[PDB]
This record gives structure tokens, sequence and C-alpha cells, in this order.
């Protein structure tokens, strides 16, 4: 995966 | 007045969800970049699969063309930015020094600057030519959304999931400006107008905002749209009427009238969360890009 296609959050 | 976009080609490829499309400034190209490691190339007029870009160890979330349109930069889950040589394709530098992902990349004006934004809550400024970090700075307290240079290259806004967006001079790396709201809902998007003059923010309860950042005051709010989870981009559509447009977590493309607010249009087909959209630079002409249960990318053409 890549961090902008999961839900964003630390 | 109100825009017609109609869809025109549906592209698909990309093997996992799709995280950011970006026209070439000379309008010949669209670029897509996905989680499937991949960045691919398409002509922005008929639609056609022009090439793949790959080298990165993990997915990408962000990449962004030249002003010149003959580079590339991606910033990656494997923590380094990339930048290719577009018309061959190879990798010319790997920019190393992030501690955790890479979310977000934007080359100045000049071109002789990348600018980047980490989920190690820094930003980053890296030489071009040489691929060596000049600066570090302790942008946020949390995972940083976006980065944008202004019309000139002389400043950049940050935004963060810390809930705050800031203007830095670009020379100095010097905080010109804090924008803090009430509520400090997270930061998702910024980016600055073409004028340079205002930023548009979004933020993760549904509502994008026009700011005077030197003013410190919110001009316009558009609203309508679902955006409580990803990080969706905005755009500033001016070939026409002069649109506001986004993606939407209700699988929607979003077209509101900048000054009146109203919405203008909703563009329908794609079956997942519009992770992105990119307005072309001459032509009316829009592409979005959706996520896992869809991973293709939209072209859509209107009259104004």
């Amino acid at each position: 995966g890549a961090a902008k296609c999961r839900v964003f959050s630390p | 007045v109100k825009p017609n976009y109609a869809l025109k080609f549906t592209l698909a490829g990309h093997t996992k969800a799709v995280s950011s499309v970006k026209f070439s400034p000379n309008g010949e190209w669209l670029a897509s970049s996905s989680a499937d490691k991949l960045i691919k190339i398409w002509g922005a007029y008929d639609g056609k699969f022009e090439k793949t870009i790959s080298g990165h160890k993990l997915g990408i979330s962000d990449v962004a063309w030249s002003s010149d349109s003959n580079l590339l930069v991606s910033a990656s889950d494997d923590k380094t930015l990339k930048i290719w040589d577009v018309s061959s394709g190879k990798c010319l530098k790997t920019l190393k020094g992030h501690s955790n992902y890479v979310f977000c990349c934007n080359f100045n004006p000049q071109s002789n600057l990348i600018v980047s934004g980490s989920f190690d809550e820094s930003v980053r400024i890296w030489d071009v030519k040489t691929g060596k970090c000049l600066k570090t700075l302790p942008a946020h307290s949390d995972p940083v959304s976006a980065v944008h240079f202004n019309r000139d290259g002389s400043l950049i806004v940050s935004s963060s999931y810390d809930g705050l967006c800031r203007i830095w001079d670009t020379a100095s790396g010097q905080c010109l400006k804090t924008l803090i709201d009430d509520d400090n809902p997270p930061v998702s998007f910024v980016k600055f107008s073409p004028n340079g003059k205002y930023i548009l923010a979004a933020t993760l309860d549904n509502t994008l905002k026009l700011w005077d950042y030197s003013k410190g005051k919110c001009l316009k709010t558009y609203t309508g749209h679902k955006n409580e989870k990803y990080c969706i981009f905005a755009n500033f559509s001016v070939t026409g009427g002069k649109w506001i447009v986004s993606g939407s977590e209700d699988n929607l493309v979003y077209i509101w009238n900048l000054q009146t607010k109203e919405i203008v249009q909703k563009l329908q087909g794609h079956t997942d969360v519009v992770i992105s959209t990119a307005c072309h630079p001459t032509e009316n002409i829009i592409a979005s890009a959706a996520l896992e249960n869809d991973k293709t990318i939209k072209l859509w053409k209107s009259d104004c």
C-alpha cells in the first residue's frame, strides 16, 4: 500500500 | 454558467489503489502514482497508455512534474523520494533522509528545488541537481499531508494532521505564518491559489476553505462532499469558468463555483473514494482517480 491510500492518522 | 464535464476515458492498469494524478505543465501527459509501486504516463488528450516507470520498493503516495515537464518526483512509503527523467524512465536520484513515509512532494517553479513532507513530521527541502537535502524543517507535530510552493518559489505552505497550516520562507526556512483554527480538525490538503495570495485548505470535517493567509481571514468555504478519512487533493480550475474541484469519499467528483460557493456539478462513475483530481493547464479537462475498489483514472471534458 501507500499512506495516501490509507486512512490519514498517526 | 455551469460546466458540463462528460466522461471521455477510463484508464485501467494500476493493480492497487491509485494515489495521485498530475497533468504535465505542457499539457501533453497525465502521470499517475499508485500503491502498486508504479508511475504510469498516459496521453492527456487520447488517454493512450505511454509507459510504466518503476523502482520504488513500496507504494507511492504522490508524484509531481518539473516546470519544464521533463522530470518527475515521487514520494514513497519506502521513506525516499525519486527523481525520474520522464522520456527515459530512468531514476536520476534517490532522495534519502526522511525517517518515515514520504507523503507529499513538489518542485519549485525554477525546478531546482523539491519540497517534501513526511509522516516523520518534517518538511524537507532538497537540491534537485545533487539530490542533497538542503534543509530539514521541524514543521509540524504530526504527519504532514501537503507541501506546495507559491508562484515564484519564495514561499512554501505545509499542512498537517496536527491541525495547522504554515507559511515558510524558502531561503531562510523560517516560519512566516501559522494559521490556527479552533476545533483544529486535521488538515488533509493545502495549496496556494494561482496568484499566490490565497491558500485552499481541506480539513477532515468535510470542509474546504479559501483563506487570506496574510490577513488570516477565511474568504470562502465549500461543503456538501464527504472528506473524513483520506487526504484528497483539491484544485483551482482556471481554463474556463473559475471552479474549485475535489474528490470525495462518496465516490464523486465535486465542482463548486469559486465565488458563489454553490455546487455546479457532480461527476459520477467511480466505484470507490476519489482520492485525487487534476485540472489540465490549457483545456477544460479533469483527471480523477480512485482507491482499491476502483483503481481506475477517468478523464472528463467540459465546454466551459
